[PDB]
């Protein structure tokens, strides 16, 4: 941070802060490009994964910058810019899950992306820790969050949907609903199963039914629809929780 | 008391029977509106 012993010095932490700012801006405009066509080619995906790896790595650096409770590091970070880049990240994620909620192409990058969210919020809580009364830096975080509160909604309720509907799918309109319970439960079988539950909105449950991916006639697997990422999503939501 | 659910003067010395319609409105839209109300009466 300081490098006191020499005549002159720099603060390299500010340098990496602005570097990831530039990185963030780049990824956001990449989203702005892909935000209209939404039929994303191989190329943008595979380079984008590498950009994701950059974001992962720089968050790893960031975390280990605040690996301990190093205070003046937190002070510089409190006066640093970076929060806006986080806000833009949330904005990316919010729409990003929805376009990435579709295909075998999507789910890899989606997994990396929700991984990146997890690492980013790990970074956030790791720099959080030094609070006492209500946390001046925590007040700052509240400002950032309830500022960007709207795009927080999409990701959190997406988590809610994917979590509670991997939870629902055990039985009592599911396993006895067919003889086997493999997932030969049809599309509208599960749809009216949801209706008999009457828990969620029809819109996003039928959106899930759109992401049921049409198992060759009407049916839908139990794990392979939701769980295989939902429990990763459970980990992620646990972190944010 | 699984056999008293449908009974007519159900709080015959307690309070009031409007609580039956009240919990119909608590639950019948979820599961069965005319089913559970008729299950009560
Ligand atoms: C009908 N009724 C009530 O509804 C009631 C009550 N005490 C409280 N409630 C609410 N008593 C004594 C009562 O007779």
């Amino acid at each position: 941070r300081t490098q006191t012993g020499n005549n002159t010095t720099v603060n390299i932490i500010i340098s990496t802060v602005d570097y990831l700012l530039r990185v963030q801006e780049s990824i956001s405009d990449f989203y702005w490009y892909y935000s209209g066509k939404d039929v994303i080619d191989e190329q943008g995906q595979r380079n984008f994964s590498k950009a994701i790896q950059v974001a992962k790595q720089v968050f790893n650096t960031l975390t280990e910058y605040i690996q301990g409770p190093c205070t003046g590091n937190q002070q510089s970070l409190a006066h640093s810019r970076l929060w806006d880049a986080v806000v833009g990240f949330l904005h990316v994620f919010a729409h990003m899950q929805m376009k990435l909620s579709q295909d075998s192409s999507q789910i890899e990058l989606l997994k990396e992306l929700m991984d990146l969210q997890k690492d980013m919020v790990v970074m956030l809580l790791s720099m959080l820790e030094g609070n006492v009364v209500n946390g001046t830096i925590g007040k700052q975080m509240v400002d950032m969050l309830v500022e960007s509160s709207n795009n927080v909604e999409m990701i959190l309720k997406f988590f809610d949907m994917f979590l509670k509907l991997k939870d629902l799918t055990s039985s009592d309109t599911f396993k006895e609903y067919d003889p086997d319970g493999k997932g030969v439960i049809s599309k509208r079988d599960f749809h009216k199963a949801m209706e008999s539950h009457k828990h969620y909105t029809q819109s996003e449950t039928e959106f899930l039914l759109s992401c049921a991916e049409t198992d060759e006639n009407e049916t839908l697997d139990y794990e392979e629809f939701v769980k295989r990422f939902h429990e990763p999503a459970k980990d992620i939501g646990f972190n944010v929780a | 008391d699984r056999l008293v659910i449908n009974t007519q003067s159900f709080p015959n010395n307690y309070w009031d029977k409007f609580v039956k319609r009240k919990v119909m409105d608590k639950y019948g839209e979820f599961y069965g509106r005319d089913r559970i109300s008729e299950l009560l009466g």
